[PDB]
């Protein structure tokens, strides 16, 4: 499969999440995603074909993971934007007030601004600390997807937020949305990963 | 808040 930020993948033929970013670990290919999407060794599939397994994860506390892929996968430095693509150029962290977009299988590509950093989410499973908050809308299924600036600087992966009864926060005003992402920097250093760029 |  071609690995691009924002596309759907399923875990153990049950749950769905979105791909965050293609990365490598020495000769190993992989993608970063949300830790809540799977447990170590869970199997990831893309379009019904097995692509790899969860190699590590932390959730709750943090919300991060990486899936190591088979050699046959094609890593690309891109994030889906409709039928088009945003090129990944690096991981400079943007500051509060910067515009940012996110990509995932349920709401597609959405943009907004970063409104706060170091936010705690109280999920049923336990607290997740140190998340950054944006006001781009998102929905059930978008987890693990990419957060990126139009300039191509990767910010983190989709964690959670105030989903309404219709499964997203897209029908409430930007001012009332809390969409939270796990910072990419600590994920790359924690696992020794390098981002694929173009 | 909920994960996703």
């Amino acid at each position: 499969a071609n690995i691009v930020g924002g596309i759907e993948y399923s875990i153990n033929n049950a749950s769905l999440c979105s791909v965050g970013f293609s990365v490598t670990r020495g000769a190993t290919k992989g993608f970063v995603t949300a830790g809540h999407c799977g447990t170590v060794n869970a199997t990831a599939r893309i379009g019904g074909a097995v692509v790899g397994t969860f190699a590590a994860r932390v959730f709750p506390g943090n919300d991060r993971a990486w899936v190591s892929l088979t050699s046959a996968q094609t890593l690309l430095p891109r994030v889906a934007n409709g039928s088009s693509f945003v090129t990944v150029r690096g991981s400079t962290e943007a500051a509060v007030g910067a515009a940012v977009c996110r990509s995932g299988r349920t709401t597609g590509y959405q943009c907004g601004t970063i409104t706060a950093k170091n936010v705690t989410a109280n999920y049923a499973e336990g607290a997740v600390r140190g998340l950054t908050q944006g006001n781009a809308c998102m929905g059930r299924g978008d987890s693990g997807g990419s957060w990126i600036t139009s300039a191509g600087q990767a910010q983190g992966v989709m964690s959670g937020g105030n989903v309404q009864s219709n499964g997203n926060n897209c029908g409430i005003p930007a001012s009332q949305r809390s969409s939270l992402f796990e910072r990419l920097q600590p994920i790359l250093s924690q696992y020794g990963l390098s981002l694929v760029t173009g | 808040a909920a994960p996703v």
